[PDB]
């Protein structure tokens, strides 16, 4: 069986860890939820 | 159980140990959580059942008591945070501008970090701490790294 155990409270965190970059992607989404690139 | 605002870790006992699946949010009485984490199965939360509500494959969610409440969305500009609550990790915001998934209904937003499988659910949230989307489905680009869409639901 699966349970819940808290984690926090959602807040905005001033001075977090900025990372990651911005891709424009050509995808598709098929039947089952599945994420594809289109080239 | 516990219903209380707030990110939540779901966890199972059925593989050895105890395994974090997943992550979810709960919000206005409603667990929302992306359907790969529990397949559509009930959640405990201490001697409490939760049941589910409403799910959909396609779209890759599922809530729980009640009608999927999150609604608030990217506005397409703005840099945003992933509160990512790693398998037996504390939960860390970590800021990003997100990219873009271009499909052939529209443009979703897309947030390229890299984190274990069992931290699908993990909320997005704009500045104002609204859950714009949850983390989790995506896809692997061509240098191997991980871009997920920032997946929302429709509150009725
Ligand atoms: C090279 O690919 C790395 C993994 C990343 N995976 C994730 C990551 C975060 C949340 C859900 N799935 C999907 C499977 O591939």
């Amino acid at each position: 069986d699966m349970y819940i155990e808290r984690a926090g409270d959602i807040t905005w965190e001033k001075d977090a860890e900025v990372t990651g970059n911005s891709p424009r992607l050509d995808v598709a989404l098929d039947e089952s939820g599945d994420f594809s690139l289109v080239e | 159980g516990e219903t209380t605002d707030g990110v939540y870790r779901v966890m199972t006992r059925r593989l050895l140990g105890s395994t974090q699946v997943g992550v979810g949010v709960m919000q206005e009485g409603v667990f929302h959580t992306m359907w790969h984490v529990t397949k559509g199965a009930a959640l405990r939360s201490g001697e409490g059942r939760l049941d589910p509500y409403w799910g959909d494959v396609k779209q890759d969610l599922v809530s729980y008591c009640g009608p999927w409440k999150l609604d608030a969305a990217w506005d397409g500009l703005s840099e945003v945070q992933l509160l990512a609550v790693p398998p037996g990790e504390r939960a860390k915001n970590i800021q990003t501008l997100p990219g873009i998934f271009k499909t052939k209904d529209g443009d979703i937003g897309a947030v390229a970090l890299d984190y274990p499988a069992g931290t699908s659910g993990s909320p997005i949230l704009d500045k104002c701490g609204r859950v714009i989307g949850l983390y989790g489905n995506g896809v692997v680009i061509k240098n191997g790294s991980y871009v997920s869409a920032i997946t929302q639901g429709k509150r009725e």
